[PDB]
RNA sequence: GCUCCACACAAUAUAGAUGGAUACGAAUAAGGCGUCCUUGUGGCGUCGCUGAACCAUAGCAGGCUAGCAACGGUGCACUUGGCGGAAAGGCCUUGGGUGCUUGCUGGCGAAUUGCAAUGUCAUUUUGCGUGGGGAUAAAUCAUUUGUAUACGACUUAGA
RNA sequence: GCAGUCAAGCGUUCAUAGCGACAUUGCUUUUUGAUUCUUCGAUGUCGGCUCUUCCUAUCAUACCGAAGCAGAAUUCGGUAA
RNA sequence: AGAACUGGCGAUGCGGGAUGAACCGAACGUAGAGUUAAGGUGCCGGAAUACACGCUCAUCAGACACCACAAAAGGUGUUAGUUCAUCUAGACAGCCGGACGGUGGCCAUGGAAGUCGGAAUCCGCUAAGGAGUGUGUAACAACUCACCGGCCGAAUGAACUA
RNA sequence: GGCCAGCAUCAGUUUUGGUGGCAGGAUAAAUCCAUAGGAAUGUAGCUUGCCUCGGUAAGUAUUAUAGCCUGUG
């Protein structure tokens, strides 16, 4: 566009993008940990709270947890039987569709799958799942849980966050003087219903976290049988 | 009036002690044969200390094209004196000869950047010799499979002063 | 650059049928009907199969391929309304006054009518467009619901309301009081 | 109907082989192939079945027939003749109503007085049985 | 001041023509008609 | 609404040849102040190599 | 090559057309142009409006009854745009206006008279497409024309009665084709096809 | 005396015939015509790409005559009805009467204007004189009232 | 106004050969609204009674945005003669 | 401003720049034919509303002396070019999540937890995450952005020249 | 014995068409003719999912049930 292009952000902040050299130095640490660890996994996590995650790294020193770009992955494990780093690894990057989430270790096989069989955190509604249950707002004043918790302990909602009330969770919040409320009970969402990301973002904002999480898995190579299996677990 | 490739050679006035000087050639564009050696001329009192005086034409050809009908890409150097001081340019053109791409050169020179001829100058010209070698989109448009496009306002032309028909833009 | 031609495409909905002779536009729906006069954006539609539409514009400029993109964003809008629809909501409140609107037919327009604003005995008037059916919103006190099967009825309608109670010679920061929209979503809702 | 009318927009699209009839200048009134387009203000024609030698020319000096052959691109001038001999366009166009007008105009231009006279004299015998023919129904 | 030309008092006048402003027309208008027959009458009966 | 006026285009005999002698000023002028690396190859050329060897 | 020529006003360029009927005047030929108030002019209409708004503010300070004259009326603007380009200080001028006419609308007898257009004058044929134009009769009534109203009803009448005639005429001439199709085939048919007719 | 219809000769010139100003509307990234149905922003065929078109154009500047084919084409004065008010003053149309008809076939005159001299063929107006129709008024000067005025001018009255 | 500093750019070494937009430092009579009871050679006339007309670089009237505009009142800015 | 030389006028008509002391053309007896300059070819005004290629919507552009004072740039008004970068181990934009823990870092104290006040601004793990770019509370909270990850896909972004 | 014009052919000035024989280019280049090769904006055939039962889309296939370019004579 010669002219009356976009203007683009001229943000200052002291953060600048890695670059190519990230994601070869991720490629070459995929490659460093297929030659060094024996076992491998290909976990599936579309999203999870970088706590949980840091969890997940500590819980057990003896292993690595080289997550990167799908596509990084994929090259580091070979997007073709010609271009595997080793015999049969192609197989294992096929397996892939969602967030990895590569787990190398040295560990057996059955311990890591029992362990994340065990795994289970709360976790956020993350659209698009069912509704893990059914609320209503109470009618009278709102509180900064939702009325989720007693009110005796609950305490108003703060005013600066009432305008995305309005318009961003398109609750008909009326904003009376002393505190927020709303006249009559607005149910948040029925049980089981798809959720709309709205509706998640009022569940966020009232810190609802019904949903449960749990990293699941859905092969495991094996350096020793140079060969992929199929185990599968949730 | 069209313009006319042609060829320019010379050999400074051989003197005593210098046998058979070096020869040197220079294709250019020109509408006659003395424009030709002029503008080799003065690109030789360019890349060279020699003068008119000092030297002569060897030679003095016009170079037709090899294939006029055949439709080629041509790619060209260029370089505008003005308004500031020269700088290299480059364009693409689709045309069936090299004198015709470097006549539509000089016209879309003259309109985008009002350059006139004295200070225009092809460095180089060349045919492209296969597809995708074009960078530009403009011309890429025309490599398009089975290409078709309209003339939706065919005004047509009317001799007569007046027109009983009232004439359609059909089309 | 004067491109060589440009175009777009323009989903039909099955239940949908939208006749084009000249540029002038029609289309029809369970929800109704629709009109439009594109004589002067100089554009030619093309039927493929029935459920497709491809306006185009041979060797057009910039702006050209702008007004194709529009007609586009206009057809669509016109398929939207006439198959969806369209449910504009407008909120309105008062500090000291309350607010008195309601709908009258006077003239036989159906004018829509405001009294008691912010203490004035001015009663203003804004007539309803033609298709858009003005209706209060069931169980929710203090609002407006305006409906229409064209986005521009409606939303000039609560653009002359939201103008109509505009405040003057008043801070804005104290006077909150005044009509504002509150949803543009669709008459389905879900669907 | 659920049938979503659009009528027409049947511009006769520029494409490879399509027959076109130049204007003025020495090729004028002939028949010519676009054998390949160079740009978008011109074409390569070629009309070897008419004597027109192989050139490139503008679009405005030339109108494009409705009439179409299938040509492949760039195809030289011994091809191009040779699907204009298998088309039999040239009967396509005789049998147009426009070359029919333009063949009559032609003859009218070189009609003798005396051959004008036979033509006022056969145009008043027609006339008579002509509105003979009228008010009878 | 307003002007006279200004359009707000203007269209206040012309919302306040609709009521008694324009029925006091109305009637003398009819009134005036009656009045005509009437006159009309007197002179056909002589 | 209320058009106001515009400015002359008309030639003004006297301007032009006081702007004649301004401009001979300014050239004297600027010759009197005047006693006080190649592009290279463009990109986007389909044969930058060929001119390389 | 005809004793008058009433050329339609609608669709044509003002600067163009009154340039070719100031040289047709000069020539000779009488000219009646009809339909004036259909006539376009290039640019939005606001651009129109300026440049008559500026013609407008001109007058003499002294006396402005002696001014130039600012005619609403859109044949008297179309004839200001001929009457400059004509030397009407000279007699040959006052000659060649005589023989000019303009009429809003078409008038009788004009109306049942044929009607020509220039092509040279039209704007759909000079006139870039998708561009701006004004209409000299929306002007007209922007600088205080106050006739638009009436002229439309005579002119929808006029385009009825004349859509009445084209039926009829068209009535007429589909049994007028017939009767010579019936001829057709004919040996005199076949001598004229011979010699061109 | 005046006014209308023509003709007898004149004067007056022409802003300039030397076949016909041949009539749907809208758009020009769309249309004219025919057909058909399901009457619609419908299907099909046809056409432009200029008026280089349609009619009319033959007879002494267009004669005197004999017939053939059809009851057509058309000038003239009447005549039936209708439409047209934007400057209508124009158009359509019923019924015969009277001429031509080159739609078709024949009988005569053309000359000498001497090898061309625009080689005279149209109306705008005006006067007298013919023969067929129709009826017999206003303004101003002057006096005079004032709704007016420098004079002019304006508004009324008086057989 | 005078003296000075960085440089977005320019210019054969290259800004430090030279210039240089936008910024900036030191002075022109006191940091406690204290003083400022200074007013300093126009050598040439400008200023006023009736009255017409034109411009916006708008005091007011008319329509708007902003300003700690809660009101009133007020400031600036846009159109407007 | 002060000196030299080359030229027009003065003493000069004629054609064009609408006219003009200087501009362009130009060797002044009376006429005919013919060919030209400057300057033009829509009308006034004699001559193409010619050809072929590119830019211009101006709420008084332009036909202007404009290679001259306002003239340095500003315009998200257009067109063509130069340079520097990313990219099917996914280019810009578009929608969703993460944006972690010593920590509520060290100095002011009815209170600053990243965002009322001062000097630093690391390690730990990451694909990444800044003692924090902004919105907002008394603080918190929360929202949001620099950068990453989730979904369609391919050309995209910045500085200059004309 | 004078005034005004036309015609035919002539002398000078001059304007606009038709038409024929020649010299020169790379002794024009083209086009065309035979050939050795190359490729896609891939020609026929073949193969793969689809389906209104046969055309789409991508692999092969360098002339085959079309053709293009380069060099040579």
């Amino acid at each position: 566009m010669p002219r009356s292009k976009r203007s683009k952000l001229v943000t200052l902040a002291q953060t600048d993008k890695k670059g190519r050299e990230n994601k070869e130095r991720i490629f070459d640490e995929v490659r460093e940990a297929l030659d060094t660890y024996r076992y491998v996994w290909v976990l599936h996590l579309d999203d999870v709270r970088t706590p949980v995650l840091q969890e997940i790294r500590t819980s057990w020193a003896g292993s690595k947890l080289i997550m990167g770009k799908r596509k990084v992955l994929q090259k580091a494990l070979g997007e073709k039987r010609e271009e595997e780093y080793k015999e049969n690894l192609y197989q294992l990057s096929k397996l892939c569709s969602g967030v990895t989430g590569l787990l190398f270790t040295d560990e057996d096989v059955n311990t890591v799958k029992e362990y994340f069989k065990s795994y289970v955190r709360s976790d956020y509604s993350r659209p698009n799942t069912k509704a893990p249950l059914t609320f209503t707002i109470p009618e009278g004043i709102v509180y900064s849980r939702g009325g989720q918790i007693p009110a005796e302990e609950d305490v108003p909602m703060i005013h600066s966050l009432e305008p995305t009330m309005r318009n961003k969770f398109e609750i008909p919040t009326k904003i009376k003087a002393g505190k927020i409320t709303i006249d009559s009970p607005y149910l948040v969402c029925t049980e089981g219903e798809k959720l709309d990301v709205r509706q998640a973002l009022i569940l966020k904002q009232f810190g609802i976290a019904a949903s449960e999480f749990k990293v699941k898995v859905s092969a495991y190579y094996d350096n020793d049988s140079s060969t992929v299996e199929s185990t599968n677990i949730n | 009036a069209h313009f006319k490739e042609y060829q320019v050679i010379g050999r400074r006035l051989p003197t005593e002690s210098v046998p058979e000087p070096k020869l040197f050639r220079m294709r250019i564009f020109a509408s006659n044969e003395v424009i030709a050696k002029s503008r080799y001329w003065y690109f030789l009192q360019k890349l060279h200390k020699v003068k008119k005086a000092s030297g002569e034409i060897v030679s003095i050809n016009q170079i037709n094209e090899a294939h006029p009908t055949k439709v080629k890409n041509f790619g060209v150097w260029v370089r505008y004196d003005s308004r500031s001081g020269t700088h290299n340019m480059y364009k693409e053109i689709r045309d069936v000869s090299r004198v015709a791409a470097v006549e539509t050169l000089y016209q879309d020179m003259a309109a985008r950047h009002r350059a006139r001829f004295r200070s225009i100058h092809i460095l180089k010209v060349a045919e492209i010799e296969k597809t995708a070698d074009v960078k530009r989109q403009y011309v890429k448009q025309f490599l398009t499979k089975d290409l078709k496009f309209p003339l939706p306002h065919r005004v047509q032309k009317s001799t007569k002063t007046f027109s009983y028909k009232r004439p359609s833009t059909f089309y | 650059m004067k491109y060589i031609q440009t175009e777009q495409q323009i989903e039909v909905p099955e239940g949908v049928t939208v006749s084009i002779k000249s540029r002038i536009v029609k289309v029809v729906g369970p929800r109704g009907t629709l009109t439009k006069n594109l004589k002067h954006i100089d554009v030619t539609f093309t039927k493929v199969n029935n459920q497709l539409i491809k306006v185009a514009v041979h060797n057009g400029g910039r702006k050209h391929v702008a007004a194709l993109r529009t007609v586009k964003s206009l057809v669509d809008n016109m398929i939207t309304g006439v198959t969806k629809g369209y449910k504009y909501k407008m909120r309105y409140v008062y500090a000291h006054f309350p607010i008195n609107v309601n709908i009258v037919e006077k003239d036989g327009a159906k004018f829509i009518e405001v009294r008691n604003f912010l203490g004035d005995k001015k009663i203003r008037n804004v007539p309803v467009r033609d298709g858009v059916t003005i209706e209060f919103s069931t169980n929710v006190k203090d609002e407006i619901v305006l409906s229409g099967n064209s986005v521009e009825d409606v939303s000039q309608n609560a653009a002359d309301l939201q103008q109509i109670c505009r405040v003057r010679n008043k801070d804005i920061r104290k006077f909150l009081d005044g009509i504002y929209v509150s949803h543009k979503g669709f008459i389905t809702e879900d669907l | 109907s659920t049938d979503s009318i659009v009528k027409a927009s049947n511009w006769r699209l520029v494409e490879v082989g399509r027959v076109v009839l130049i204007k003025k200048g020495q090729s004028a009134g002939k028949l010519a192939a676009i054998v390949e387009i160079i740009d978008q203000k011109k074409v390569l024609i070629d009309g070897p079945k008419a004597g027109v030698p192989r050139q490139a020319i503008n679009l405005g000096q030339v109108v494009l027939t409705p009439l179409t052959f299938a040509l492949p691109r760039g195809a030289r001038t011994a091809t191009v003749s040779k699907k204009w001999a298998a088309a039999a366009v040239c009967e396509k166009w005789a049998a147009s109503s426009w070359a029919k007008k333009i063949a009559q105009r032609e003859r009218r231009a070189a009609l003798t007085d005396f051959e004008r006279f036979q033509v006022m004299v056969l145009r008043k015998q027609k006339r008579y049985t002509v509105k003979k023919a009228l008010a009878k129904a | 001041a307003k002007s006279l030309r200004a359009s707000s008092h203007l269209n206040a006048k012309s919302v306040k023509r609709r009521g008694v402003f324009q029925k006091a027309v109305d009637a003398r208008e009819q009134r005036i008609s009656d009045k005509l027959k009437e006159d009309l009458l007197k002179q056909k009966l002589e | 609404m209320r058009v106001r006026k515009r400015q002359s285009r008309r030639t003004s005999t006297k301007l032009k040849e006081g702007i004649k002698k301004k401009a001979s000023a300014h050239r004297k002028k600027e010759k009197k102040m005047a006693k006080k690396k190649d592009p290279g190859i463009p990109s986007n050329f389909p044969y930058k190599a060929k001119i390389l060897e | 090559v005809e004793p008058v020529v009433v050329i339609d006003g609608k669709g044509h360029l003002v600067g163009r057309l009154a340039s070719v009927v100031a040289k047709q005047l000069l020539n000779g030929q009488k000219i009646v142009v009809v339909r004036a108030e259909e006539l376009n002019i290039s640019g939005e209409f606001f651009r129109n409006k300026l440049k008559y708004h500026d013609f407008l503010r001109k007058a003499t300070a002294f006396n402005k009854t002696r001014g130039p004259f600012h005619f609403r009326a859109p044949s008297r603007i179309f004839y200001k745009a001929l009457r400059g380009m004509v030397s009407h200080k000279t007699a040959r001028g006052k000659a060649a206006l005589e023989r000019l006419k303009v009429f809003e609308g078409i008038p009788p007898p004009y109306d049942k008279k044929k009607r020509v257009v220039v092509p040279q004058a039209l704007r759909v044929l000079r006139l870039k497409p998708g561009r701006k134009y004004t209409t000299l009769g929306k002007l007209s009534t922007s600088v205080g024309w106050k006739y638009e109203d009436v002229v439309a009803k005579l002119e929808a009448k006029r385009k009825v009665s004349s859509a009445e005639y084209y039926a009829k005429k068209r009535a007429f001439t589909k049994k007028v084709a017939s009767a010579n199709a019936t001829a057709a085939e004919s040996d005199v048919a076949k001598q004229l096809a011979a010699l061109g007719y």
